[PDB]
């Protein structure tokens, strides 16, 4: 398909990775003996694998010819939950994150001594502050439009 | 496999870049020294005042920037000739899986290809492939020296 | 190829080490000024800032997300 | 009112927890600028610059050393449950010589489980080579209920020692008079500590440890082993392992020691059956140590017209080419805690290394010998812990010579001539290290470039220009006739390793005669040239921390500065500490070379295994002696030759090894950013993403700054240091126990 | 020799001529500050370069800047 | 600008420069440099203060 | 025992002045102490002083500077140093008007002093071929 890939559920080399553990795990846990924990973590061990293996063949995921799953990242949607929904994801946790920081720094930055509150957290006021990421795209998209995002030539600049 | 090749060489030429950059830029002054231009291209520091100014001057920026340059290189190189000798060998499946880890650049490029040059003399013998492990030990040792 | 691609690091970091010796002791403000604006050039000393951050920032981010997928895959 | 405490010194309060760098003049005030933050850590400890009473410095280093013990003692307590809970010391009681020790599982995520190796005895996890199995079975435990309670124990011992440091800071601090004791605390640690530790291990290990070994040797299971405490209270069954019990302590206090000769025997050599000491000899030893200790510790006057003033001692050896001799040396280390701490360190670090040569040289625990992977640990890291704390010891002396020396108090004393004469010290040691290095190392590239060229005839190896270490030899056939000759009433020699017949359990070598050759003789002599540049460097470091041609006043600098300025052509790294710094690098290069080579040797010429009919073969067969007197020889024979298991672990039990394998040669790469660069490139980058956060309305009141100088190098050589350590670690772990 | 240059900024408080090492910046009458001195390096010649003069400074940036420049038996501070 | 006010550093080898200081005291004397700022941000060297003359320091309104 | 009777008490040190304080410079520092004070040689160790003059040689500057420093410790002040050439050429360096450089002396003229702060220094572009 994209690529040259194709989809891993059809791909035969990844069935032999699969095999291939399975029996590695099968000749690992022959050498245990009956119920005892090590045969049992052995057992999960083969059960997790076929799971994961079942799961990436059942999850619109193309493989090369190496049978490994292969990341589809041009932007399309068909193959969107491989990139772009972990990118939307990340993006909000972490502006969520240096939202937070930031209006941390702004807010103790106007107290009388604003070092302290640096390396001794003021608790209660980033418990106030974090719980309100949550909106840091609107809130982002509110102080930028009142100019209050941007420093414009308070900022220091070198000699040249 | 060369994606993640291409990225680090995208990472290699940025960072050489911002050295570059920051030293040309930053030439003429900073706020640690707001009269570099005044001490010349290369000086060795601005004394261990203001905190330290250690590799202050421009021509620091390239003596920092060498080494990337000299990495980045390194990369380029090192993903080419694996390339190229898996290519020519025909193995092109040991590059397409094992150069997207490091262990396998580590394991299949250099300590894979470095045994013919190594037995280039041994206490049994030698080959026309000698010369090239005395200079193997010579640029290590000249690295060392640099290290010093 | 490795002897044409390390010729071609040291010519591109002695061009950038020729034009960090140009800013010192060849560039002149005044010749790139006229009436308070600057040329082309003498801009590039005023948002210098902000292109060495976003040159760290590129950095920064190649650098971390290759190395992330590196050991990842590791 | 104690004359030798003071009660409530300090209250116990929260207050000062929540108010970081109280102890410091300068850190009270607050941080403005994140050089605060690394300054506060690095002066945490310094307890000299926090007061300006002795006193005051003596209580907190008292305080400091509970704590420590604590930590141990809590260290010590984790191990003994992992081996109670998380082990198969069980399984290995029962088979040490086919069951790898193992006393930590892993969690199954994210597929660490791999992790679990197939260490034996139906368990699975981490093979263990900190040899606290064989420890254990030579202690005489033989059930996991008795490392439990050891462990219980350990606990409630850490828990005593932070008590006694709370007490003895908050509630009764000793006083200077107390601590000043040395006399008194030499007899108490000489006697009470060493001599009476010793006798009670003497007591333990005849009466529990000497009993279940002998039983556990004859092959009665641990299950059958009667518990530890009927060895005393029934004195039937220790009396029938050895019938000398049966005389009671008649014969000890009638001085008819001779018939204690059942269990304090002078045997030298291996036990055959378990490849260690024999626990008899080991009983004895202790005995005898306990004995010469106890003695030694009457000697200094403490409270009575008795012993010796070492005031007196010092003060009468004088002599004509030294001038006032030792006078003013018991002031010095009297009132310096560097004094004490640098001489400390440094006896402390050769006594590690000491241990761990005469570990693997005679191996003093049952079916230890055979676990490789365990000999290599321990006598690498042994020797590691050695070398720091050697350096440590040299750190302190030249911190010693900057704070705490007095000039007027010592004229024309040992100090005073010494720094008279340091230029003759180190130029001769120059002399000696260029000597010593051109030797050692050129005859190594000799060897490489002859055989490089094709001249095999022209190499200093055996089958060529032979250098045999006769001096060596000489002493090895001296003690390998020792028993019979001038130890006549020893049965065997006291190792193996001079001579004699080849020790295997279980068709595998516990020890064996090592060959001392031309290869040999190379590598000792580069070892003496890397342990004479590390003296050199450590001793310019403490000799010249005072003052020096360039600068006349380096002591107003103090021990911790990066320079004096560029000028006079560059004054980079006079320091004192710049020296501990070089001369960390250059033990780490002597050390991974100290290691590299016990590896190897071992390795090639003492391990391995013993056919039937009695042949011998190695792991790696013979090639230390003819391939590693070449550098190409060490690179591809061993390095590269070993390193196969390091690089061919990904996917097997031993990949965390690559793992770390390749994260210590990360550190150790980033180590070179620190090291190669300097601080103004770093302020000025950081002076742009400043520049970025204001425009951001993102910059912190702490105003970020750029490692200090010191600090840059202090980052660079500790991240060396990890890397090329954690590489070796990786490295010598993988390979010892795969093969 | 090194140069030695002092800029009007200099508020006369002394920490650089209590400072050097080798006697080279003295204090001189002045009119331009409170303290009514201004430092002076009359005796360059004994310049080592070292800087202490300037890790001194209270100064925004600096009233005493070193050039390092050619090099001499005292400036290098060789006793051979 | 007096005791007290808020003024802009307009010297360019300032660590300060751009930035605003309050005014501790401008001297009436005769000397080059009258006007002592005081700032909230420590430079390179740890000093918070700085002597600025009349045409390098900018009131805020 | 020793050359001249105003020599500290020093038993000597191979940190000492070399050939070069015999052919190019050589520095004499002089000071006269109330006490036999013990004192630590900016060379090697320590030293006596005498109960009267003294008189001290060394091969740098710096070293005499270090010295007297270290007398200004022991309250000190007269202290001076002087500097020889290969012959008898003494040519007082240290106390050089009589007064200590830290202290205002009138008759001293600024020397290398700029009547501008740094900010006013030229473009080196312009400094070119000078
Ligand atoms: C939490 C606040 C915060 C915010 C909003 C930013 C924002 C920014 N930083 Mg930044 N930074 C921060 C903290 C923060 N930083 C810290 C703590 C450090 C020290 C490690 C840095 C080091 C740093 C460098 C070296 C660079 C930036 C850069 C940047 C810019 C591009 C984004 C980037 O590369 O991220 C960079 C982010 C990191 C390197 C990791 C930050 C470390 C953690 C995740 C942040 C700290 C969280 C904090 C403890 C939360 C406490 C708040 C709570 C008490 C309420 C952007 C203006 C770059 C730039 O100038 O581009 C324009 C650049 O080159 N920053
Ligand atoms: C055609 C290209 C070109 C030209 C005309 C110049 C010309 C100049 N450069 Mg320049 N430069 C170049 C390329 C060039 N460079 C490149 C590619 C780099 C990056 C590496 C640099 C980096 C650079 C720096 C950093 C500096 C100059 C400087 C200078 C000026 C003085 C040069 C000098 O003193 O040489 C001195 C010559 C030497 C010291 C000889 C060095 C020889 C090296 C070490 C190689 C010799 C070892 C050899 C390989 C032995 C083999 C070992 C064996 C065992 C195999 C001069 C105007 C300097 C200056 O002040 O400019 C104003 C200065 O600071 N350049
Ligand atoms: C393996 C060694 C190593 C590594 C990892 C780095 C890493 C870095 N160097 Mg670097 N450097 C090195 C060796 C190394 N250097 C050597 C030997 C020199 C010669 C002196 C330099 C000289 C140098 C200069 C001159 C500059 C850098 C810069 C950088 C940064 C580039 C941005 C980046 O990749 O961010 C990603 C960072 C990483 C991938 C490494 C750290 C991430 C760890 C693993 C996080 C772990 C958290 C727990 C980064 C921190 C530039 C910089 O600061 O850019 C902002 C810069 O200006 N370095
Ligand atoms: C000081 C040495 C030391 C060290 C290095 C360890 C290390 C470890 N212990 Mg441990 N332990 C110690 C002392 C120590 N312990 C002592 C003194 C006791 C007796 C109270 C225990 C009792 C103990 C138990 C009962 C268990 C461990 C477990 C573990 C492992 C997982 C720890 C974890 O995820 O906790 C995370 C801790 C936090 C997030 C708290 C913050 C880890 C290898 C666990 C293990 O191996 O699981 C299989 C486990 O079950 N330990
Ligand atoms: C026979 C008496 C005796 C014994 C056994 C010890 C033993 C010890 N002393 Mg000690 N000491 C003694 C007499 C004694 N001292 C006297 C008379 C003085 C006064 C001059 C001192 C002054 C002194 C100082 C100043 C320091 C020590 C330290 C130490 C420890 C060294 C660390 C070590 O080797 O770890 C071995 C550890 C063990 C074997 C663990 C078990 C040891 C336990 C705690 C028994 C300790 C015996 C104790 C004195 C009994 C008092 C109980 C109390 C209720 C009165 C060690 C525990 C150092 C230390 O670590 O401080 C804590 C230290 O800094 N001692
Ligand atoms: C008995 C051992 C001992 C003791 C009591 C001391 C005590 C002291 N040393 Mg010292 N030292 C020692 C051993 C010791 N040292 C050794 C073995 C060395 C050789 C490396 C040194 C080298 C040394 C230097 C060079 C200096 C000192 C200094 C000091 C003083 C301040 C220490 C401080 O505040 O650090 C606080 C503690 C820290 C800052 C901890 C730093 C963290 C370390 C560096 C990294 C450890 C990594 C760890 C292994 C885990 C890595 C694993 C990784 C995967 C994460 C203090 C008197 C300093 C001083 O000024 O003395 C007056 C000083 O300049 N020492
Ligand atoms: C491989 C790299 C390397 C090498 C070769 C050396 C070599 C040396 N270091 Mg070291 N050093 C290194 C890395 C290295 N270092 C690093 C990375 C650091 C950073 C921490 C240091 C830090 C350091 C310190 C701090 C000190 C040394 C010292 C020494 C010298 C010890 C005396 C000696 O053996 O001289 C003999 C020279 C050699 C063994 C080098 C090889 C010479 C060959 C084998 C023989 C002669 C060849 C012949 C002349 C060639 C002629 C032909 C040619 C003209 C074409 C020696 C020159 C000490 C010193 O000054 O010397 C006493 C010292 O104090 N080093
Ligand atoms: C080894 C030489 C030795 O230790 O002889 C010992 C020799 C005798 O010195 P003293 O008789 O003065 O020592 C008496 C007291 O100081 C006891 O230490 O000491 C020296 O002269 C040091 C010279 C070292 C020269 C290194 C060669
Ligand atoms: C894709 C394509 C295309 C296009 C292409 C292009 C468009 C390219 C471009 C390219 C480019 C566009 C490149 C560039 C590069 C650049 C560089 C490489 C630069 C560098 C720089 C430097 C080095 C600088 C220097 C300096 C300084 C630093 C300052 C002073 C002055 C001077 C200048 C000296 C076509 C259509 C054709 C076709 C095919 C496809
Ligand atoms: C393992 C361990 C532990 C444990 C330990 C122990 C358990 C110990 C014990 C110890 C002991 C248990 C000791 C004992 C001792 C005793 C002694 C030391 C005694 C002595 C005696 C004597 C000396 C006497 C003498 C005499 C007299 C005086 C009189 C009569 C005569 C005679 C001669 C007999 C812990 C948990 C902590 C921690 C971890 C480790
Ligand atoms: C990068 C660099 C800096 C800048 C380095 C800085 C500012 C350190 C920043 C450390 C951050 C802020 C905290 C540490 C973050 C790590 C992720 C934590 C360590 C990892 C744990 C597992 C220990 C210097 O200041 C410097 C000074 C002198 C010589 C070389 C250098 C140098 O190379
Ligand atoms: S900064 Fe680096 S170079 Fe400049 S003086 Fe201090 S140490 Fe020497
Ligand atoms: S360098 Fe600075 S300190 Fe050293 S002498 Fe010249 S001026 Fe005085």
């Amino acid at each position: 398909d994209i690529g040259g890939l194709n989809p891993c559920k059809d791909s035969e080399v990844f069935q032999k990775r699969l095999a291939k553990t399975v029996k590695k795990l099968e000749n690992r846990l022959k050498k245990y003996e009956e119920g005892t924990p090590p045969q049992i973590a052995i057992q999960q061990q083969i059960t997790q694998t076929k799971q994961r293996f079942t799961r990436y063949a059942d999850s619109n995921l193309l493989c090369g010819n190496d049978g490994l799953p292969h990341l589809i990242t041009d932007g399309r949607w068909s193959h969107g939950s491989e990139f772009l929904l972990p990118s939307i994801l990340f993006l909000y946790i972490s502006g969520w994150i240096g939202w937070v920081g930031r209006k941390y720094i702004r807010t103790v930055g106007q107290t009388s001594n604003p070092t302290e509150k640096e390396i001794i957290i003021d608790v209660p006021l980033a418990i106030s502050i974090m719980t309100s990421g949550f909106l840091w795209p609107f809130a982002a998209w509110q102080e930028f439009l009142s100019g209050d995002l941007i420093a414009s030539d308070e900022t220091i600049t070198t000699s040249p | 496999g060369d994606f993640l090749v291409h990225h680090a060489i995208a990472l290699g030429l940025h960072t050489t870049t911002l050295i570059l950059v920051k030293g040309a830029l930053d030439a003429r002054g900073s706020k640690l020294m707001p009269d570099k231009k005044d001490f010349g291209y290369s000086f060795p520091c601005d004394g261990p005042g203001r905190g330290g100014t250690c590799d202050i001057s421009a021509w620091d920026a390239f003596y920092l920037a060498m080494f990337w340059m000299l990495n980045t290189i390194g990369w380029v190189t090192f993903y080419w000739h694996w390339k190229h000798l898996t290519l020519w060998q025909g193995n092109q499946v040991q590059f397409n899986e094992s150069s997207n880890y490091i262990m396998g650049w580590l394991r299949d490029y250099l300590w894979l290809n470095s045994s013919p040059l190594i037995n280039g003399y041994n206490p049994f013998g030698m080959n026309s492939l000698s010369v090239w492990a005395w200079m193997f030990l010579f640029g290590h040792l000249v690295w060392a020296t640099g290290f010093m | 190829y490795t002897h044409h691609q390390y010729i071609a690091g040291f010519l591109m970091v002695g061009a950038f080490a020729h034009g960090a010796i140009f800013f010192v002791r060849d560039y002149d403000p005044a010749v790139n000024t006229r009436n308070g604006e600057k040329n082309v050039l003498a801009r590039m000393l005023e948002h210098k800032e902000a292109i060495i951050s976003h040159l760290s920032w590129v950095s920064l981010f190649l650098g971390f997300h290759t190395l992330g997928i590196y050991v990842h895959n590791d | 009112k104690s004359t030798i405490v003071d009660f409530n010194p300090v209250e116990t309060s929260f207050e000062k927890w929540a108010k970081p760098g109280q102890f410091s003049r300068t850190l009270a005030k607050g941080p403005k600028t994140t050089t605060w933050i690394w300054n506060l850590h690095a002066d945490a400890h310094d307890f000299d610059i926090q007061t300006n009473s002795l006193q005051e410095v003596s209580r907190k280093i008292f305080s400091a050393h509970f704590g420590q013990l604590a930590v141990i003692f809590l260290w010590l307590s984790g191990m003994h449950f992992h081996g109670a809970y998380f082990s198969n010391y069980s399984a290995w009681l029962t088979n040490p010589t086919s069951t790898k020790p193992s006393a930590q599982i892993v969690w199954p995520i994210v597929g660490q489980e791999v992790l679990n190796a197939d260490v034996g005895g139906n368990f699975q996890g981490i093979q263990i080579t900190s040899g606290f199995f064989q420890l254990w079975r030579a202690e005489g435990i033989t059930s996991e209920v008795e490392l439990y309670w050891t462990a219980v124990g350990g606990l409630v011992a850490s828990f005593l020692m932070l008590f006694a440091g709370w007490f003895h800071y908050h509630k009764a601090a000793p006083k200077l008079e107390w601590f000043q004791n040395v006399e008194s605390m030499l007899n108490h640690h000489l006697a009470g500590l060493l001599g009476l530790g010793s006798l009670s291990w003497a007591g333990h290990q005849i009466h529990i440890a000497l009993p279940i070994n002998k039983l556990l040797d004859l092959g009665v299971s641990p299950e059958e082993i009667p518990l530890p405490y009927e060895f005393i209270l029934n004195r039937d069954l220790i009396a029938q392992l050895y019938p000398s019990f049966n005389k009671g302590l008649t014969p000890f206090f009638t001085l008819n020691w001779g018939e204690y000769s059942d269990f304090l025997t002078f045997k030298g050599g291996l036990n055959p059956v378990t490849g260690g000491l024999w626990l008899t000899d080991t009983a004895h030893h202790h005995l005898a140590i306990a004995v010469l200790f106890i003695v030694a510790g009457h000697m200094y006057k403490t409270n009575w017209f008795l012993g010796h003033s070492i005031k007196t001692i010092l003060e009468a050896h004088k002599g004509p080419f030294t001038g006032e001799g030792h006078k003013g040396l018991y002031e010095v280390l009297t009132t310096s805690w560097h004094a004490q701490l640098a001489i400390n360190l440094a006896l402390f670090g050769s006594l590690s290394i000491i241990v761990a040569h005469h570990m693997y040289a005679m191996p003093p625990y049952p079916y230890i010998a055979i676990d490789y992977p365990t000999q290599l640990s321990l006598f690498t890291h042994h020797v590691w812990i050695g070398g720091f704390c050697i350096v440590g010891g040299a750190a302190h002396g030249a911190i010693f010579f900057v704070r705490d020396y007095n000039a007027a108090n010592n004229y024309n004393n040992l100090i005073d001539r010494v720094i008279r004469h340091r230029d003759a010290i180190i130029s001769h040691l120059n002399w000696v290290c260029i000597f010593l290095g051109c030797h050692s190392f050129g005859l190594y590239v000799h060897n490489d470039t002859m055989r490089a060229l094709g001249r095999s005839q022209d190499l200093f190896s055996d089958n060529a220009i032979a250098l045999k270490p006769i001096f060596a030899q000489f002493i090895q056939n001296l003690h390998t006739l020792a028993p019979g000759s001038t130890a006549p009433n020893a049965l065997t020699t006291v190792s193996y390793a001079f001579g004699g017949d080849v020790i295997s359990v279980g068709s595998k070598i516990a020890m064996m005669p090592i060959s001392l050759g031309t290869a040999d003789f190379l590598v000792h002599h580069i070892h003496a040239f890397t342990i004479h540049v590390t003296v050199l460097i450590l001793l310019k470091g403490v000799l010249y921390s005072r003052n020096s041609r360039l600068i006349p006043d380096k002591a107003n600098l103090g021990f911790r500065f990066p320079c004096d300025g560029p000028g006079r052509g560059g004054t980079c790294q006079v320091s004192a500490w710049d020296h501990v710094f070089l001369g960390l690098f250059w033990m780490y290069n002597s050390i991974s070379i100290v290691i590299f080579h016990f590896s190897w040797k071992m390795q090639s010429d003492v391990w391995g295994t013993v056919s039937p009919t009695g042949a011998v073969s190695h792991i790696t067969g013979g090639n230390f002696a003819q391939s590693s007197i070449t550098i190409n020889g060490w690179l591809r024979d061993f390095l590269w030759s070993q390193a196969a298991q390091v690089v061919q672990s990904y996917g097997s039990s031993l990949s965390a090894y690559g793992l770390i394998f390749l994260g210590a040669h990360f550190i150790w790469a980033f180590s070179l950013m620190f090291l190669f660069s300097g601080r103004g490139y770093w302020q000025e980058l950081i002076e742009s993403i400043v520049w970025a956060h204001n425009k951001l309305k993102v910059a912190p009141s702490i105003q970020p700054r750029a490692l200090s100088i010191t600090q840059g190098r202090a980052v660079g050589v500790a991240h060396y240091l990890l890397g090329g350590i954690g590489t070796t670690w990786a490295f010598f772990l993988a390979r010892i126990i795969s093969v | 020799s090194h140069t030695v240059k002092i800029y009007d900024t200099c508020i006369g408080c002394t920490q650089c001529v209590r400072a050097c090492p080798t006697d080279v910046l003295e204090m001189v009458p002045w009119d331009g500050c409170k303290a009514g001195q201004i430092a002076s390096a009359p005796r360059t010649e004994d310049c080592v370069g070292c800087k202490r003069c300037e890790t001194a400074c209270p100064t925004d940036f600096l009233s005493v800047r070193v050039y390092l420049g050619g090099e001499t038996t005292r400036s290098l501070g060789l006793a051979y | 600008i007096q005791k007290g006010s808020t003024v802009r550093i307009l010297r360019k080898e300032s660590y300060w420069y751009n930035e605003s200081g309050t005014v501790v005291v401008v001297d009436q004397s005769k000397v080059r440099y009258p006007v002592l700022v005081r700032f909230t941000k420590v430079n390179y060297a740890g000093t918070n203060t700085n002597n600025f003359g009349l045409n390098e320091v900018e009131e805020v309104v | 025992k020793l050359k001249q009777s105003d020599f500290p008490k020093f038993e000597g040190s191979t940190g000492g002045w070399l050939s070069a304080a015999k052919n190019e410079e050589k520095y004499v520092i002089i000071w006269t102490s109330k006490d036999a004070s013990l004192f630590e040689m900016p060379t090697g160790g320590t030293a006596k002083m005498n109960a009267g003059n003294n008189v001290a040689y060394f091969a740098r500057k710096e070293q005499c500077l270090a010295l007297g420093s270290q007398l200004r410790g022991f309250k000190i002040t007269n202290y001076k140093i002087f500097r020889i050439y290969p012959p008898l050429d003494i040519t007082l360096l240290h106390p050089f008007d009589g007064v200590f450089p830290e202290k205002v002396n009138q008759g001293r003229s600024p020397v290398g002093k700029r009547d501008a702060s740094i900010g006013g220094n030229p473009n080196p572009a312009s400094l070119k071929f000078q």
